[PDB]
DNA sequence: GATCGATCGATAAAGTTTTTTTT
DNA sequence: ATCGATCGATC
């Protein structure tokens, strides 16, 4: 119940569904919660859509 | 490129004050589409150079753009790129041009051809009837290597160039650049365009008959794709051109041409002869127009002037020409909002006159003449392989009778094959066929004209009134209006006939099609809870008075007479339903059933 | 005389609305 | 445009 994405990958290796889901609500709200960081970190819902098939 | 430059740079200098008006317009149009799309919460590089500007001050510029017009169109894109940045760069496709004007004697209509001016500027009229395909095509890829991160870049180039002959470069996908890296390439950062061919006909009616049709063929880009409709009075301009190799080929091309004429062009322009614009004026004297209460009777007899008359029948062709609305019931069928009279005659009373002068005042509504084949309201898939190896259901007559009107002749003079034909189209709105595809239910909002002969002479008096020319009697329930037109001899009748065909050998038309295609876009007001109530007694009456004299009716009947007074609203532009139009629907079928 | 390399030549395509007599 | 066959040259 921690990381729920690598939870989800726990539920994979031990062979009983073959189908995971990185969805952009668990990226804008990772994006949402690096708002307050006043690092440079580039937009990724562009670049998922600018040229999709390199993600 | 020196002295091939100089003239070119000369005119970089030159034309400058021709954009003094449209150096306002470059940037306006590109400032909104940065203030549209960076505030959601769209238009074409289009600059219309006049010809007048650059022809009121320039010769030797001019002179060349009319006769070798393939120099001197990428100088005017190369200006023009620059001056777009120059003005706008600052927020973080190559602005081609339209070229409209005049052009002084260049009107080749395609029956003729050039002998003197081959790839020259051309002006050519007509319709289109083709409709090909649409589908992307490159021009460059940029290919990227993964392994020390750094990307490539490369130009394929076609015949789309339009003007300079380059070495063709047919590779698809050139991977495996001069080291070891396994090339990969950005799609999304690369660009796309497309193609569309459409041949078009020759305007039929200023082509002498000696011959059939011609035809030629445009490619055009994709600023004016999926514009042009099939069965319209089109116009363009562009460049002559011819492509591929042919005669001096590897061996053994004799007798055989090797020169396809292309139009490689712009700016394709609608006529009319939806586009009609109108000042504050010419739309304050429509509403000035609208204030009579004469309205309906001064433009009934203002429609055909040739003709004594049937008022009842020029009433019903305004009535229907300009139509009524049709509610779409939410989750639930539409009802027949489209209207279909009928008319039938003792020959030679001008049935058929009054049925071809519509097509004048069309507003896109171009009709047939019922010639007895499959095809009035389908395809029966006619591909021809859509260039090798694509079937495509190309739409017969009803691609071109949505939201417009048709008209057909010599109803009980055909076989059986369109009997069935319009039993499904008029009960239904659409179509659906797979005859060697796909079911596909395409729409197609039409209403029909008819037109027909009795068979038995002067009989329309000493026998049946009904079963009078037994076509079935489902297309007769699924229409309203069956006039009986009358020929008796009155003595003062014939003698006002006598000069009024001899005063024809010599309140307007454009007045009159403005008028309805004004009104064909305002509001509908559909209630009133007492002109209800009138048209209710207006027909339980005659509802037991049915059998009691000569005609049967059913309970569709009831829809016309909303739909009759509907319209007949819609002449008054009126949000209101008022009581007066419950009194022109009576007695119109009154003289229909009496 | 045999083997290898280079150059030249040959190989891949697709159908199903109008019209005749006839029953 | 690619593959196969034939011819020529070199070892
Ligand atoms: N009732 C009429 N009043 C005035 N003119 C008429 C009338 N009937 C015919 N005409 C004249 O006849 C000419 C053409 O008539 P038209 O050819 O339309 O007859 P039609 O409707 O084709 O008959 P049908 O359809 O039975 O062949 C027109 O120029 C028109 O002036």
């Amino acid at each position: 119940k921690g990381p729920k994405y690598m939870a989800m990958l726990q539920k994979v290796a031990n062979r009983e569904l073959n189908s995971v889901i990185i969805d952009l609500d668990d990226i804008l709200q990772y994006q949402n919660e690096k708002f307050l960081q006043g690092t440079q970190a580039d937009d990724l819902v562009s670049a998922i859509q600018q040229n999709a098939n390199h993600f | 490129p020196d002295a091939v430059f100089g003239d070119r740079v000369r005119r970089f200098q030159e034309f400058l004050d021709t954009f003094t008006s449209y150096r306002d317009s470059v940037r306006s149009i590109q400032v909104y589409n940065s203030n549209n799309a960076a505030n959601y919460n769209i238009l074409p590089h289009r600059i219309i150079i006049s010809l007048d500007d650059l022809r009121e001050f320039d010769r030797s510029f001019w002179s060349g753009i009319l006769v070798e017009p393939a120099y001197f169109i990428p100088p005017a894109e190369k200006a023009l790129t620059d001056l777009a940045d120059s003005m706008d760069d600052v927020p973080h496709h190559p602005w081609k041009l339209s070229f409209k004007g005049s052009f002084g004697a260049h009107a080749l209509s395609p029956r003729t051809l050039t002998a003197q001016h081959l790839n020259k500027l051309v002006s050519v009229e007509g319709i289109v009837t083709k409709t090909s395909l649409v589908r992307p095509k490159l021009i460059r890829s940029v290919h990227y290597a993964a392994k020390t991160g750094r990307f490539h870049y490369r130009d394929y180039t076609d015949a789309t160039t339009t003007l300079t002959t380059r070495i063709p470069t047919p590779a698809i996908y050139p991977t495996e650049d001069t080291e070891g890296n396994k090339l990969t390439t950005e799609y999304g950062y690369s660009t796309f365009i497309d193609h569309q061919r459409i041949t078009v006909q020759e305007m039929p009616e200023m082509a002498p008959a000696g011959q059939l049709p011609r035809s030629i063929d445009v490619i055009l880009d994709d600023d004016l794709v999926d514009k042009t409709k099939p069965g319209d009075r089109v116009n363009v301009v562009g460049v002559f051109k011819s492509l591929g190799a042919g005669g001096m080929n590897q061996s053994n091309s004799n007798t055989l041409i090797g020169f396809k004429t292309l139009i490689l062009g712009n700016t394709v322009y609608p006529l009319h002869a939806a586009r009609q614009m109108l000042t504050d004026f010419d739309i304050r004297n429509i509403n000035k127009l609208s204030k009579k209460k004469d309205i309906f009777d001064i433009l009934s007899q203002s429609l055909a002037p040739s003709i004594y008359g049937h008022d009842h029948i020029k009433k019903a062709i305004l009535l229907m020409l300009m139509g009524g609305v049709e509610k779409n019931l939410e989750n639930g069928s539409h009802l027949r909002g489209d209207i279909n009279i009928l008319m039938v005659g003792d020959p030679s009373t001008a049935k058929s006159q009054l049925l071809r002068f519509v097509l004048n005042t069309a507003s896109l509504a171009i009709a047939t003449t019922g010639r007895g084949s499959s095809g009035v309201g389908l395809t029966a898939a006619v591909t021809t392989d859509r260039e090798t190896g694509e079937r495509r259901l190309e739409a017969g007559a009803m691609v071109l009778a949505d939201r417009g009107v048709v008209c057909i002749d010599e109803f009980d003079k055909m076989t059986d094959v369109d009997r069935v034909a319009i039993h499904e189209v008029m009960e239904q709105q659409t179509v659906t066929i797979a005859k060697a595809g796909i079911h596909t239910t395409l729409n197609a909002r039409c209403s029909v004209i008819a037109a027909a002969n009795p068979v038995f002479g002067q009989y329309d008096v000493n026998r049946d009134p009904h079963q009078n020319i037994a076509l079935p009697d489902s297309l007769l329930s699924r229409f309203d209006l069956l006039f009986v037109v009358t020929d008796d001899i009155n003595e003062i009748r014939d003698r006002s006939i006598s000069e009024h065909v001899l005063r024809t050998h010599r309140v307007t038309i454009p007045f009159l099609r403005k008028y309805v295609q004004y009104a064909k876009e305002r509001v509908i007001p559909q209630l009133t809870q007492e002109a209800i109530n009138v048209i209710v007694k207006n027909y339980t009456d005659l509802r037991n008075d049915d059998n009691t004299k000569k005609s049967p009716i059913t309970a569709r009947t009831l829809e016309t007479l909303i739909r009759l007074a509907t319209a007949h609203a819609k002449v008054r532009l009126s949000k209101t339903v008022n009581k007066v139009d419950a009194k022109v629907a009576a007695n119109l079928l009154r003289f229909a059933l009496l």
